[PDB]
């Protein structure tokens, strides 16, 4: 009624993802520093997961 | 570079590729398949038409917002061509007619309209222009379509020394002419080939490929002054080829020999018509001549490009004319 | 330790047999739906294009995932048979209009930053 | 309290039978049909002579957008962007700097009316009535390039219906 | 009865200004109602009035046959209503104009325009940003 | 708490408690916890292997007799080592009253079909296979509901990107809808909007 | 001469006939169509404009997008179009249908049904009104009437 | 107070304009370029300064509810004087 298996979990070929946005990308995990314009502190609390900053350019119309 | 003109993006519909391309006569066979590949990496395409809008309304869908700009123009005029050029750096031109109408004839197609367009294109400065003439064009020809090829090559290559040049040879597609045009006469009944079309051999090239080739040509920056010659892989004689059409079209096929004059003449009496004729005498001409073998002039594969065969395609041309055993080759 | 609870399947050999299983059906429908849809594409190439989506899990070394897998090929396989799918579903398997991205380092290097 | 809907029983003397055989074979409800049908011509119809009538609108009926100034003549919005922010579909686009003479002005004011959803959230978002959504409907294009609106744009609109634009909000700003 | 009907409909015929401006207003808007003239437009648009109709009915506009630069004797539509007189038709206020005017603005349009897509005069979008990024221009003269 | 503050109900909050407590006494082997909200709403804890017994009790017995099935729906959260929680909504017509219950799961752990006690529970699992990837044992016809045919992945998961992998377009070379990797014109602008000064003390979490 | 004359009055006599019958097939894709069937009401009355009231898409001549179109509807949107004789004309309406409008930003809604079809006049609103809808098949009534087929053929 | 462009286009409020070697113009060609012909800073400036014997001054922008909020202006510097926040109105305090 249970495998007992032991081997590290990987669910990458389940999830969707394309190929060169797995091997490519790197997530960052860290807590926000806070605002230094505020002195509230609430926004320094929890984990945050982010990926890495690619191209962003300039429209051709609109700009 | 002129950096709204510098390359941004992935490549895709909403990138920029640095092209300002015009696109004259961009609402044929080729200019569709061009214009969409100009379209979906992301270049800005302007695109001249003499045409009712809603004729070119089909290539609305090819590119993103603002990114195919449309003017009316005229080959008589020579403003239009300096309004429709005047911003780009790439200039093609595909505007060509297999039939003569009252108001333009090959001299006024294939000589003078591109010739204006070179001279204007040099005058306002474009970097690259891209001119198409025919594989078999030669100053001695019989027919006046490929002799008026030859004269405009010539003047274009005079009016704009760093044009590149490219020979397709009788390009075949899904709106092609060249593969239906054999389809369509079962209608007569019989199939009539000069000489049993044992005496012409043909050298098809696949519309994706000719228009891949123009694509790297424009990109390719050693490619200035040459001159391609675009063509298949596979050469045919004329009967079997035609064989195979319809076999593929699975229509009876039934093969007789006309005499040269006599289908001359069928083509004069076809020419008739207010409405595009189904053939012409230049046309019966040209189909029956053998196509030229240039091998000194860089080809296809020169652009990285593997040419198709036509084995691939012709199920997916053909499947349409309905309700295997591959052509031989000769090399 | 380390227990956990089957799907379908308690080792890699069934694993193994359930994907053989699936991988049948799917190369005896290839020829059919190859005609259904008036695909442009041969039947050599379509089953090689299987083979390439096959071969994309190979690494995977757990009956979960292998089964789990199998399942959503399952339901693949009943989307076609059924003709629930268009030929542009079936189609995008192939990518026919995406550019070929290059791999080696100077290309990547010309056309942008990405990676 | 509850009703019931399809709970009788018929009558199942002989005058109730025969009513209901006269029924079945003479079309009697059939009949009752077809002449509520033929009342209902002879009635003058609902259509209205549009374009040369309108239908009726209100003061608060939200249209084309377009941004107001004040009776001096300069531009209301000062780049709060609080209408950018509040925006349910993101519709708004908006870059601002330092004018000449120190004034806080946008220097871009986008509107995609092709991602707005025409709710009003930016128009009572705004804290000087900068950006209203004004009276007109009849804005059809023929291309998606002329629904993308700038900032040039928007001031022409709020310069050609700024007369209706006041009368509308003078006639509703005291139920906001 | 049948002779009041027909007495009603030789009114309207009368009340056009004889059969030439009947036919005129029937083949312009396919309508030959006679109301009372609200108000005269100064790009020539006539608006009337008839409270004796439904709701929806009872105030129309015959449209000029030619504003800024088009001829409009048959190609008319909603656009080329002032936003005054737009007020006014729609049913948002019941004065029009004439008794009671708009504000007077400096910067508002004394010219109303149509909608002009598919027109040379059409709206095309573009940036009103300035450039970001300056880029370095090498000198001119000579290093060695 | 004057008129702008909702009215509280203590005769439900007490009900609720007490039954609460008969349901956790009837059921220990799987019930896990029992709450019930300020605003007088009753939700149940339990154990994945709970789910067909439980869900049959509050179905067939006779003091709560839920055999309306309201809503069944999944909650990502990418925290926990358990990442779905599925929850079930039960309506009783005969007490006027409604029931929460609450499972957990993983990506492949499965959990037990309830298309046996109610009927209207088969599409709700297919909606949460397709949009969560929970994989449900022994339903009737588990496929795709609401993606598009072949569609890669499950867009309801927090990791799943706003605008999706892939857009549609058609390209008349191969005359045919394709799809390629999405690329928008104008980025989705991402806001930051939460403040610090936390706003409500009584949620306060201990310093750790 | 006479020869320009000719083809100009009868290229008149076309669009014409053309633009004074207009029969729509609808996609009744969202909330859209509900102002879509407010057009056919009695107030509105599309009928009276020779507009036919929910025609058939073999004898179709326009092609109303009305709602939002996803990924999973546009195959068959597109081949719907592909089923048109060919003087056929695709009014976009509303801002789903224009440019994905409150889906924008979705991963299963198609960005404008201009990436499948192309279209000729576009209406604005969420949802546009009965008399914008209206206006905007006026509006295509001209542009019908604006074009010129028989003296491009004669000029060419 | 719109003025011309060296090459020919009308130059906007915020001062874009296409440069000379820039592709994007050709989007105006057989068409127009949507330009405001009021510019807020050359009317604002023709706006006389108001004289109020007060150190402090409120402003609304007229109208009342109709304006933008409330703002009050300080009038101590001789040297300039005092703006609105919001509507960009003048005022001054009696000098001499
Ligand atoms: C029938 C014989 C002809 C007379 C007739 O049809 O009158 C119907 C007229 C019907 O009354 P109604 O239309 O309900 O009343 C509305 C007002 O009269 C509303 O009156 P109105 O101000 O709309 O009148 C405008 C006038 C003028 O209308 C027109 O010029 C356009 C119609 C031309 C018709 C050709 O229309 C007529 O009165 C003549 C109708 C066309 C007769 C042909 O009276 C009858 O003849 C009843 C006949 C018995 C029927 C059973
Ligand atoms: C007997 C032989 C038959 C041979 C085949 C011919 C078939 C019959 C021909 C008769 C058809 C009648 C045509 C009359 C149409 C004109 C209608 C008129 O009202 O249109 C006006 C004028 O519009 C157009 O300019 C009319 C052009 C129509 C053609 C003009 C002359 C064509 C006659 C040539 C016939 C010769 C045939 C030769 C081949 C056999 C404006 O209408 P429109 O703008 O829409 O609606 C605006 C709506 N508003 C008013 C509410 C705002
Ligand atoms: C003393 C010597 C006399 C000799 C004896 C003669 C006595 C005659 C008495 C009987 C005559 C009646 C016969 C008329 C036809 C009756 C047929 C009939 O009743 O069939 C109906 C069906 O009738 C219909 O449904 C037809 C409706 C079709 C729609 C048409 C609308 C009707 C109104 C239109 C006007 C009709 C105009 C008639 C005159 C036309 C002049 C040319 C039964 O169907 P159900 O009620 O569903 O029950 C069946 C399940 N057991
Ligand atoms: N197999 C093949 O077809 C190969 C083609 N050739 C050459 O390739 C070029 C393009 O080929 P293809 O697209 O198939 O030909 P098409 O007939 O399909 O298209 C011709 C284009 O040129 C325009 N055009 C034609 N005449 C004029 C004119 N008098 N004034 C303005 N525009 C005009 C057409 O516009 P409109 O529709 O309004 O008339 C049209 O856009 C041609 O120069 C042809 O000679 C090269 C070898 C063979
Ligand atoms: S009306 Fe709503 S959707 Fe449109 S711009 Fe204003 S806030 Fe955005
Ligand atoms: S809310 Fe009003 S003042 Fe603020 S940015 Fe928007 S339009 Fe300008
Ligand atoms: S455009 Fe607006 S009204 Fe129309 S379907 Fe979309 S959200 Fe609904
Ligand atoms: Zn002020």
């Amino acid at each position: 009624q249970l495998i007992a298996v032991d081997e590290k979990l990987d669910i990458t070929t389940l999830t969707g993802v394309p190929e060169e946005h797995i091997k490519t990308r790197k997530v960052r995990i860290f807590v926000p520093a806070r605002n230094n314009m505020q002195s509230g502190v609430n926004n320094t609390k929890k984990w945050k997961m982010e990926f890495d900053t690619r191209e962003r350019w300039e429209n051709p119309l609109m700009g | 570079l002129h950096h709204a003109l510098i390359p941004h993006g992935k490549g895709g519909r909403s990138s920029v590729s640095g092209i300002v391309a015009t696109v004259f006569g961009a609402t044929g066979f080729l200019g569709r398949y061009v214009v969409n590949h100009l379209g979906r990496m992301g270049s800005q395409v302007i695109v001249p038409y003499r045409c009712e809008p809603y004729d070119t309304m089909h290539l609305r869908p090819m590119g993103d917002l603002g990114q195919i700009i449309f003017m009316e123009w005229n080959g008589k005029d020579k403003d239009s061509i300096r309004k429709v050029v005047e911003h780009s750096n790439v200039v093609i031109n595909l505007v060509g007619r297999e039939w003569e109408t009252k108001n333009f004839d090959f001299e006024d197609v294939f000589v003078k309209i591109p010739h204006a367009i070179a001279q204007v294109s040099k005058e306002a400065g474009v970097e690259k222009l891209i001119h198409i003439s025919h594989l078999n064009a030669d100053i001695k020809s019989p027919s006046r379509y490929l002799r008026s090829k030859a004269v405009g090559e010539k003047e274009v290559r005079a009016a704009f020394p760093e044009a590149t040049i490219i020979k397709p040879s009788d390009i075949f597609g899904r709106e092609d002419r060249f593969l239906n045009y054999f389809a369509s006469m079962r209608w007569f009944g019989g199939v009539p080939l000069i000489s049993l079309g044992k005496e012409t051999v043909k050298q098809p090239v696949y519309i994706v490929d000719v228009s891949k080739g123009i694509i790297n040509a424009i990109k390719d920056p050693d490619a200035k002054g040459k001159t391609f010659a675009f063509v298949g892989p596979n050469r045919y004689l004329l009967f079997d080829l035609v064989q195979y059409i319809f076999a593929v079209a699975y229509r009876p096929f039934l093969p007789y020999p006309l005499p040269h004059f006599a289908y001359r003449w069928v083509g004069r009496l076809f020419e008739v018509s207010p409405f595009e004729p189904w053939t012409t005498r230049d046309k019966v001409e040209r189909v029956h001549m053998s196509d030229m073998t240039l091998p000194h002039l860089p080809g296809l594969e020169d652009l990285g490009i593997q040419a198709t065969p036509l084995e691939l395609k012709a199920i997916e041309v053909l499947r349409r004319h309905r309700t295997v055993k591959p052509a031989k080759t000769v090399n | 330790g380390t227990s956990v609870k089957p799907i379908f399947s308690r080792d890699m050999n069934e694993a193994k047999r359930r994907v053989r299983e699936l991988y049948r059906a799917w190369y005896r429908e290839v020829p059919n739906t190859v005609h259904l849809f008036q695909l442009d594409i041969s039947v050599k190439q379509g089953r090689d294009k299987v083979r390439e989506m096959f071969m994309k899990n190979a690494h995977v070394t757990d009956p979960r995932v292998v089964d789990l897998l199998v399942i959503k090929g399952k339901m693949e396989l009943e989307e076609t048979i059924n003709v629930w799918k268009q030929r542009t579903h079936i189609m995008r398997f192939f990518h026919e209009t995406e550019a070929p991205r290059p791999t080696d380092f100077l290309s990547k290097f010309y056309v942008g930053h990405d990676p | 309290t509850y009703k019931f809907v399809n709970m009788r029983e018929p009558s199942m003397d002989m005058k109730s039978v025969t009513d209901r055989a006269a029924q079945t074979l003479l079309w009697t409800e059939l009949v009752r049909g077809l002449g509520m049908t033929l009342s209902y011509l002879f009635r003058e119809p609902a259509t209205i002579n549009y374009p040369f009538e309108k239908g009726p609108l209100s003061p608060r009926f939200r249209g084309e957008h377009a941004l107001r100034r004040y009776p001096s003549g300069e531009e209301r919005c000062i780049a709060c962007k609080l209408c950018e922010a509040v925006c349910p579909a993101q519709a708004i686009t908006i870059e601002a700097e330092p004018r000449a003479d120190g004034s806080r002005r946008t220097t871009r004011y986008d509107i995609d009316m092709t991602k707005c959803i025409y709710c009003g959230f930016c128009q009572e978002a705004c804290p000087v009535d900068a950006i209203v959504e004004g009276p007109n409907f009849e804005f059809s294009t023929e291309t998606h390039e002329e629904l993308l609106y700038n900032k040039e744009k928007l001031l022409n609109n709020g310069d050609k219906w700024e007369a209706e634009i006041a009368a509308n909000i003078q006639a509703d700003y005291l139920y906001r | 009865e049948l002779v009041q009907v027909l007495r009603r409909g030789l009114q309207q015929v009368s009340g056009h200004g004889g059969l030439r401006g009947y036919l005129r207003v029937l083949f312009r808007a396919n309508d030959v109602r006679v109301g009372t003239l609200v108000g005269e437009d100064k790009y020539g648009n006539k608006y009337y009035e008839d409270n004796k109709q439904f709701f929806g009915r009872h105030r129309w506009v015959i449209y000029t046959t030619e504003m800024n630069g088009r001829d409009t004797f048959w190609d008319v539509d909603g656009s080329m209503v002032p936003p005054e007189w737009h007020r006014w038709l729609h049913c948002m206020t019941d004065d029009p104009p004439t008794t009671k005017p708009p504000t007077a603005r400096k910067y508002i349009w004394t010219n109303h325009k149509f909608n002009v897509s598919g027109t040379p005069q059409q709206y095309v979008p573009y940036s009103t940003t300035r450039k970001k990024i300056q880029e370095w221009v090498p000198p001119s003269t000579p290093y060695k | 708490t004057r008129p702008t503050i909702r009215p509280r109900n203590d005769v439900v909050h007490k009900q609720l408690s007490a039954f609460g407590q008969y349901v956790a006494e009837i059921l220990p082997k799987y019930v896990q916890q029992v709450q019930v909200s300020c605003f007088n709403e009753l939700e149940i804890f339990i154990h994945p292997d709970g789910v067909i017994p439980v869900l049959t009790f509050l179905r067939d017995h006779t003091n709560a007799q839920f055999k309306s099935l309201a809503d069944l729906t999944a909650v990502d959260v990418p925290t926990r080592q358990n990442r779905f929680e599925i929850v079930y909504n039960l309506l009783s017509l005969r007490f006027n009253s409604r029931i929460r219950v609450k499972t957990y799961t993983d990506e492949l752990t499965p959990i037990e079909s309830s298309v046996t006690v109610y009927k209207a529970a088969n599409w709700y699992e297919r909606e949460i296979w397709d949009m969560f990837g929970v994989f449900f044992a022994n339903h009737p016809d588990l496929r795709r509901i609401l993606t598009d045919y072949g569609f890669e992945g499950h867009p309801f998961r927090k990791d799943f990107p706003l605008s999706g992998y892939v857009e549609l377009r058609y390209d008349d070379e191969v005359k045919r809808v394709v799809a390629e990797p999405v690329e928008l014109a104008q980025e989705f602008r991402k806001f930051d909007l939460n403040s610090p000064w936390e706003a409500f003390p009584a949620y306060r979490q201990p310093p750790e | 001469s006479r020869g320009e004359y000719v083809v100009a009055k009868l290229d008149d006599l076309v669009n014409w006939a053309r633009r004074s019958s207009l029969w729509p097939m609808t996609f009744g894709l969202a909330c859209c169509a509900v102002e879509m069937m407010h057009m056919a009401a009695p107030r509105y009355d599309m009928d009276r404009f020779g507009v036919v009231f929910r025609a058939s898409p073999r004898q179709s001549d326009v092609m109303i997008v009305a709602g939002t179109l996803t990924n999973k509807m546009a195959p068959a949107l597109r081949k719907v179009y592909d089923q048109m004789p060919e003087p056929r004309y695709v009014v976009s309406m509303g801002s789903c249908a224009n440019g994905g409008g409150y889906y924008h930003y979705s991963y299963s809604v198609v960005r404008g049904c201009d990436r499948i079809v192309p279209v000729d006049i576009y209406v604005p609103g969420c949802p546009p009104t009965a008399e914008a809808l209206l206006y905007g098949i006026l509006q295509l009534q001209r542009k019908i009437k604006r074009e010129k087929r028989l003296r491009i053929w004669y000029r060419r | 107070g719109v003025r011309t462009s060296p090459t020919g286009e009308k130059v906007t409020h915020t001062g874009q304009a296409y440069d000379d070697g820039d592709y994007r113009r050709v989007r105006f060609s057989d068409r127009q370029k949507e330009v405001n012909e009021n510019f807020a800073i050359d009317l604002i400036a023709e706006q006389p300064v108001s004289e109020v014997g007060s150190r402090v001054i409120s402003c609304d922008g007229g109208g009342g509810a109709l304006g933008h909020p409330r703002v009050y202006i300080n009038l101590d510097k001789e040297t300039k004087t005092g703006t609105c926040g919001y509507c960009g109105l003048q005022f001054r305090q009696p000098h001499h």
